[PDB]
RNA sequence: AAAAAAA
RNA sequence: GAACUUGAGUGCAGAAGAGGAGAGUGGAAUUCCACGUGUAGCGGUGAAAUGCGUAGAGAUGUGGAGGAACACCAGUGGCGAAGGCGACUCUCUGGUCUGUAACUGACGCUGAGGAGCGAAAGCGCGCCGUAAACGAUGAGUGCUAAGUGUUAGGGGGUUUCCGCCCCUUAGUGCUGCAGCUAACGCAUUAAGCACUCCGCCUGGGGAGU
């Protein structure tokens, strides 16, 4: 939801007006894929969203991946409060 | 005795039946081309369509009847003539329908 | 405006001379033939639309009833057009026998003398009984004889009229369009006859299309349904359809044009 | 919550006081859990298109609503039970 | 040829008016195609589902 | 192929 | 190492869609039958035979096979990675497009292997999973005449909105330069001009043995 999405901005956010940094889209892709794998557990047979999934999860990946080479720092601070590994 | 009832014409490429209902489908008459002594080419035609049209739309009068709901079923060609034939019976037509699969 | 204007002046004036019971002359439009009527009536049940009346005895308000509901649908152009085919003419006659298309049992024509005999003779006998007061046996029997030869004649001169009329019409409308060869219209399928198609253009000009000209399939008339039925491509060219055309052959001396199928 | 329009037809052999207890009985269900009507129009008796469970009229009723799908489901899961609902239909408003 | 709902401003087709969705249905109760009643293919969806939805509670008859 | 009515 | 915004992505606003999985419901057919009425033919038709049946047929109404599909809309229209996806409603859910630039600041492209999806197959919901699973054309990007139609948006113009014209983005068609091609053709949805990465071919049989 839109609400949710606008908690987790500003739980998230690396500044006042910051929606573009990768803890923010980080954090968002999070919860969509924690939706979304809820989703499927009810609906396994649901195939064209796992492809939705698959994406998903990429993105978040090549977010973090961006984030650990940037900033190690940061990258550690983000992985412990989303609870990644 | 009733006065509302459905006409189930059947006009095929080979014959034309007319049933003739009440609102609950049970038969009050009927008549048909071959019935009207028609035969190979003839029950074909509209013209055998409109004797039987008539045959069992005379039969329902004698029951009472007044308002006919129709129903079409088949390709053939006598629907035209059977439909209007029910109208220049006596028996006025409110809902057509054509229920052919 | 106008028309409505003189078609109560002359419902008045023959509803006054109705009970007034002199010799009178009288536009009438019968009732339609029943025969073309009880084709028309068919017709208009393929789309399942049903006419409260019989082909003997039908009520022009029935027939009224059909064309507004067929008003802005695929079924509009060719219920009218089958409609007219089961229509008549109308006449003069000295009996009062209505007028059907007025849907009124008193009409007679008054309003133009100057180009209709029949008003001439109305203003005569509007002068004869109710300026002179003339209503005696004599003043009757006279009219009673020479009124059905007068109806009779001047319903002849008008029908030669308007075929005169119709005849230079279709004749000047060739005279336009001997330099439309080639040029494509986007006109409607207007009727459907066995030896071709016929195609309106907007502006009221038809023209044929054979089976010599339906290059694609060999098209047959299913009567019936009124369209021609394509088998070996499958196609189907109903009346009253907005289809484009081409002027190939305007024969101005028979009052031919011609068209070809463009398409649809 | 989001908007719901609800719209049902009341089988035409029943009192108006009975018509009554049924539009109660069903605002009630939707109130009950979580809705609240905005709305509640009535059609009155009109004349079916085609006839359902031997009926040619019906009692129209269309009830705007805001709930959460919870109250929807549950209307629908009693409208289907109840003879007296003939039919109905849920429908989003689209804003 | 113009589209009646876009001509008239209209946004939102409505289920529930009968008698607005009866303009563009044929007799037997068929809907009928945009070529005939010049409807935009935005609103003839529109219009679409809103037939369906009429039949389906009765407002509107099923095909012939 | 072509209805009223008008010109 | 620092800096940047054009690529990429997030906000914010809007848009369209037969995109997917659930779960209800609608009309219909279809027709196994049980039975309600009804009653003589039903027929097949070159039209006759061929069947057939009164022990009630056909036509006809409700239990009902209850398993399948969704007439109009419906468009070489739309959506999808492909195979595909069309009644209606709700629930859950995926992607795309337009606009603004508030943000991030190259986070990008391709992708052997691998994993998953994946027809009538083939065959016991499971495996299988090869497939004119051939628009006969890999993905990404930039550049290089036009004309015209259609789908979903945006900006503007007069104009009351509408309408009609102009510009524009994304998609989808038709026609058509330059260029390319053995020819046929392709042609801003390239089969042109380029760069990156993958897949693949190297005479026909023998042999997909």
């Amino acid at each position: 939801t839109q609400e949710r999405k606008n908690q987790l901005i500003n739980e998230f956010k690396t500044h006042e007006s910051d929606t573009g940094s990768p803890e923010v889209q980080i954090a968002i892709l999070t919860d969509s894929i924690n939706n979304l794998n809820e989703h499927l557990r009810t609906h396994k047979k649901d195939h064209h969203s796992r492809r939705g999934l698959l994406k998903m999860v990429g993105k978040r990946r090549n977010l973090l991946t961006y984030l650990r080479n940037k900033d190690v720092t940061r990258y550690r601070e983000l992985i412990n409060k989303l609870g990644l590994r | 005795n009733i006065e509302s009832g459905i006409a189930h014409i059947r006009s095929t490429f080979n014959n034309t039946i007319v049933t003739i209902t009440d609102t609950h489908g049970n038969a009050i008459s009927w008549s048909s081309a071959g019935a009207l002594g028609f035969r190979g080419s003839r029950k074909s035609t509209p013209f055998a369509a409109q004797m039987a049209a008539e045959t069992a739309a005379k039969g329902s009068i004698e029951h009472g009847l007044k308002t006919l709901e129709v129903t079409v079923k088949g390709p053939g060609s006598g629907r035209e003539a059977a439909i209007r034939a029910l109208q220049a019976a006596g028996l006025e037509v409110t809902a057509i329908r054509d229920v052919t699969p | 405006l106008i028309e409505e204007f003189m078609l109560v002046a002359n419902e008045t004036v023959a509803e006054h001379f109705h009970w007034m019971n002199v010799p009178f002359i009288y536009r009438i439009h019968e009732e339609p033939n029943a025969e073309k009527l009880q084709k028309f009536l068919e017709f208009v049940t393929t789309f399942g639309y049903v006419v409260k009346g019989t082909a003997g005895n039908i009520h022009p308000r029935a027939l009224q009833s059909i064309l507004d509901a067929v008003r802005d649908r695929p079924e509009e152009t060719v219920i009218s057009t089958v409609m007219l085919r089961s229509m008549k003419q109308a006449k003069y006659d000295p009996q009062s026998l209505g007028h059907f298309g007025l849907s009124t049992e008193f009409y007679t024509h008054f309003t133009s003398p100057i180009r209709r005999y029949p008003d001439l003779i109305v203003h005569r006998l509007i002068r004869t009984y109710l300026i002179n007061g003339k209503v005696d046996e004599a003043t009757q029997e006279k009219w009673a004889e020479r009124l059905p030869d007068i109806a009779e004649h001047t319903s002849s001169m008008e029908r030669r009229a308007v075929d005169a009329e119709r005849e230079t019409d279709d004749l000047k409308k060739a005279e336009y369009m001997l330099d439309k060869i080639g040029e494509e219209f986007d006109g409607m399928i207007s009727s459907v006859t066995n030896f071709g198609m016929f195609v309106e253009l907007p502006n009221t000009i038809e023209g044929l299309v054979h089976v010599s000209f339906m290059t694609d399939d060999y098209y047959r008339f299913d009567e019936q349904h009124f369209a021609m039925i394509g088998e070996r491509t499958g196609n189907v060219f109903r009346i009253g359809d907005e289809i484009t055309v081409k002027v190939v052959d305007v024969n101005k001396d028979e009052r031919n044009i011609d068209f070809e199928i463009v398409g649809m | 919550m989001r908007k719901y329009e609800v719209m049902y037809i009341i089988r035409p052999n029943i009192d108006e006081e009975s018509k009554k207890a049924v539009i109660e009985r069903f605002n009630n269900v939707l109130t009950s859990n979580g809705a609240e009507i905005t709305g509640t129009k009535d059609w009155g008796k009109r004349r079916l298109a085609y006839e359902i469970n031997d009926f040619r009229d019906g009692f129209y009723q269309i009830v705007n609503v805001q709930s959460d799908a919870a109250a929807v489901q549950e209307f629908d899961r009693l409208a289907k039970i109840s003879d007296d609902i003939i039919r109905h239909i849920v429908v989003k408003e689209e804003e | 040829k113009v589209c009646y709902f876009t001509s008239n401003g209209i946004t939102h087709i409505d289920y529930k008016d009968v008698d607005l969705l009866k303009k563009f249905v044929s007799e037997r109760g068929k809907i009928l195609p945009r070529r005939v009643t010049g409807t935009n293919a935005k609103y003839q969806r529109k219009l679409t589902a809103a037939i369906k939805r009429a039949r389906q509670m009765a407002l509107l008859p099923y095909v012939s």
